[PDB]
């Protein structure tokens, strides 16, 4: 509640206290997670949620995979935030709000090939392509 | 050191363009990437190194490489790194050719 | 024939002060303070008790060279409080501590005796 | 008697010019007998002193500057490591590296050749004693010495 | 229950042979050690069949499956 | 900040190849989110810790809240709030060593932080994102604290 | 100019129950 | 016997939170209240 009433310096702080006695509720990993997104220390959400896929699924959740590619997305990940969303996208392709996502990392990635003439031509195809 | 080994630790070949990124800055890596002066500046750097060793290797039969010498240039080159903070964990400023010089 | 007499350990000659005091040029409020004519006996009581002391930094002691019947005590405090007043409460406490003993056991001995 | 002998010793012959003999290059003296051995057990990984033994046992240098090192081990109360107190006692900073009397031959062959179990190689950087314990084949009269870097 | 399972471990302890007080102690234990509780449920097992010589009861197999 | 490093550990071994001192032993410990080996020797008899004992391990390059960057001197008189009032156990010391699979066609995955706490030796192994606040020859504080469950 | 665009994902801070503990029974 | 029931799952092995978030609570009650 103290997160949704945008309380996330406190939040944070219960929420460490609470992951103290245990590892095994994946919401405190995520909640954690999601403040170390807003609180931009992505490569520490990033790696919260690659060993959370790991442990706690014996499938690809793509809850999990959709918060990954969040952060993967900020973290400069942008060749593994690609990977995640096609392969949230090869797991869940009727789910539009992951093929909206999948959509939005192949625009980012043209982006940047599309920004520098240094950008070669295999770049440059696939980036048309893809875009 | 063997040939191969001797090489792939004194030559410093600058074809390899990767490993000049990982050493070297690129204000320095074109120099020895496109200048055939300072190419030729390393190959005669390498060169003097071999004919050292021909050298040493009729200097030093039975290669007995553990030597008494005047200044003590291994240790020296740590105190230089520990006196200027040297870090080995990024590209050095240092271009080539003003270490030949 | 070049024994010191034995007086000579422990009595002053003219101008001799008990306790000199020097400052420390290393360090802010710091003094190296030389007593003529000790030994540990005095010496290591006092270091003891300044380690008490909240506000010293640093204090330890020497005997320069054990055939000279010279100490060196060396102390450092805080900047609101020098290590002369440092040295001056653990001379104030040192003592404090012996006569309340004395006090303590002339009584315990007196209760002892005849009681 | 006379001053142009007593200079002439005096910057030919006095001791600490005379620390290194050119006849082995190496030096002549060294940390030898009693404190050498007591130099050894201080130095090991297990030795720790409080502020009350610290401060007894820098009131022995003469080149401290006066100021405590931080200790090694801060918690549940401050201790300080032999070896941290030892680098008091290096001078400026010193770089150098040598091999214990008990350092295993086949410990830096395996793994934790830079993290030596048996505290072995000793390692003395920027002036401060980072690895090893201190024995003849670090302390002596040989080259190498930690001695004959700090001449 | 911790009382009850230093006395009941008190009880092991004299007594080894008391198939009651290891049970006992691993139905204190299954709360707090899983191991220690199986390693009362076996020696109750152990026990029966080398010096009480009667065959053993399942729950106790039982328990040592949960 | 200051935390140059963070995560859950638990002790896997005790001097394994055996005690060779008294007061100190080895401690073989990994972690739990990032998936960290480390390598610590203690003062076991100051600090005795036994055999899959979980701790919380929080490498900070200082002991002040703020993260103002400390000098590394002892001092007694300290009056600003420190981390290791909430912490039961604390090292001080530099790192002297920094090991990865670097090559020389590509840089290293992994990074292996060596720290020696004044003689007490540490191996920090981890990867190449984690030990970012870690540079060689730099004072750093072990901040950790069993958890007691 | 229209605010950054984030990757779609419903922002839920959750307090999710626990699977019922229906474990094995002792005897 | 079951000793993980729909009560005590909720429980936490050995750490006790109320002192802590109540600590935190009189922080934020002032903030609910607006002071």
């Amino acid at each position: 509640v103290l997160a949704h009433k945008g309380y996330f310096r406190e939040a944070r702080d219960v929420f460490a206290q609470v992951r103290e006695a245990t590892a095994d509720i994946s919401d405190v990993w995520l909640n954690l997670a999601h403040i170390y997104v807003e609180q931009k220390q992505y490569i520490s959400a990033v790696q919260m949620y690659e060993n959370c896929l790991r442990k706690f699924y014996k499938h690809q959740n793509t809850e999990v995979v959709l918060y990954l590619a969040r952060a993967l997305f900020k973290c400069g990940k942008l060749q593994e935030c690609k990977q995640t969303l096609l392969k949230a996208r090869h797991v869940a392709p009727s789910d539009t709000v992951l093929m909206f996502n999948v959509a939005l990392v192949l625009q980012r990635l043209a982006t940047s090939v599309l920004k520098d003439e240094k950008s070669n031509l295999k770049e440059v195809l696939n980036a048309v392509k893809e875009l | 050191p063997s040939n191969k080994a001797f090489e792939k630790k004194f030559r410093f070949d600058y074809t390899n363009e990767r490993a000049l990124r990982r050493t070297l800055q690129e204000d320095l890596v074109k120099d020895v990437l496109s200048n055939a002066h300072i190419q030729n500046e390393l190959e005669r750097e390498f060169e003097r190194m071999r004919e050292d060793r021909e050298v040493l290797r009729v200097i030093f039969p039975t290669g007995d490489s553990k030597v008494v010498l005047p200044c003590n240039l291994l240790r020296m080159i740590w105190n230089a790194q520990k006196i200027f903070h040297i870090n080995p964990r990024l590209p050095s400023d240092l271009h080539p050719i003003k270490v030949v010089e | 024939m070049n024994a010191p007499p034995a007086f000579e350990s422990f009595l002053l000659f003219e101008g001799e002060k008990k306790i000199t005091i020097n400052k420390d040029t290393k360090v802010p409020n710091a003094c190296l303070f030389t007593i003529n004519k000790e030994d540990h006996t005095l010496g290591n009581i006092i270091k003891s008790q300044l380690l008490k002391d909240p506000q010293v930094l640093f204090a330890g002691y020497k005997v320069p060279h054990p055939l000279e019947h010279k100490i060196i005590i060396r102390v450092q405090t805080t900047p609101d409080y020098s290590p002369q007043e440092a040295f001056t409460n653990a001379i104030t406490d040192l003592i404090s501590e012996l006569s309340l003993l004395e006090e303590r056991f002339r009584v315990a001995i007196k209760d002892k005796q005849e009681g | 008697q006379s001053l142009e002998t007593r200079a002439e010793i005096q910057e030919l012959a006095m001791v600490p010019r005379m620390i290194v003999t050119p006849q082995s290059n190496r030096p002549v003296m060294g940390i030898v007998q009693d404190t050498l051995t007591a130099v050894r057990k201080f130095t090991k990984r297990d030795v720790f002193l409080e502020r009350g033994e610290v401060m007894n046992l820098l009131m022995f240098l003469s080149t401290w500057d006066g100021k405590v090192p931080q200790p090694a081990i801060l918690k549940p109360r401050p201790l300080w490591t032999g070896k941290q107190i030892f680098s008091l006692i290096i001078p400026g900073h010193i770089n150098c590296i040598r091999t214990h009397s008990t350092h295993p031959d086949d410990e830096d062959s395996g793994p934790y050749k830079h993290i030596s179990p048996g505290d072995t190689k000793v390692v003395v950087e920027n002036g401060e004693l980072i690895m090893g314990i201190l024995c003849k084949k670090s302390l002596g009269t040989s080259a190498g010495s930690l001695v004959h870097i700090s001449y | 229950r911790d009382i009850a399972k230093g006395h009941l471990k008190k009880v092991t302890e004299q007594y080894p042979d008391d198939v009651e007080a290891w049970i006992e102690l691993a139905q204190i234990l299954e709360q707090t050690d899983i191991q220690g509780a199986l390693s009362a449920y076996g020696t109750a097992t152990r026990i029966l069949q080398e010096k009480v010589q009667a065959d053993v009861p399942p729950e106790i197999l039982n328990n040592v499956g949960a | 900040a200051g935390i140059l490093f963070e995560d859950i550990f638990d002790v896997k071994d005790i001097d394994p190849e055996g005690k060779k001192f008294d007061r100190v032993s080895r401690l073989h410990c990994e972690s739990e989110s990032f998936k960290m080996d480390l390598i610590l020797d203690v003062n076991i008899q100051i600090y005795p810790v036994d055999l899959g004992d979980k701790f919380r391990l929080v490498i900070a390059s200082t002991l002040y809240e703020d993260g103002t960057l400390d000098d590394g001197e002892y001092n007694p008189t300290d009056d600003r709030p420190s981390r290791a009032d909430q912490f039961e156990y604390v090292m001080y010391g530099k790192v002297y060593r920094i090991e990865g699979d670097e090559t020389s066609t590509e840089a290293a995955t992994r990074l292996s932080a060596y720290v020696s706490y004044g003689g007490l030796l540490m191996r920090l192994q981890g990867d190449a994102n984690n030990l970012h606040g870690f540079e060689v020859d730099s004072r750093v504080y072990l901040l950790m604290k069993k958890l007691a469950f | 100019l229209p605010e950054r665009s984030g990757v779609v994902c419903r922002v839920k801070y959750c307090n999710s129950l626990p699977d019922i503990p229906f474990d094995p029974k002792f005897i | 016997r079951v000793w993980r029931t729909r009560t005590t799952i909720l429980q936490s092995t050995g750490k006790n939170f109320s002192k802590n978030i109540f600590a935190i609570l009189q922080s934020v009650k002032a903030r609910e209240e607006g002071r």
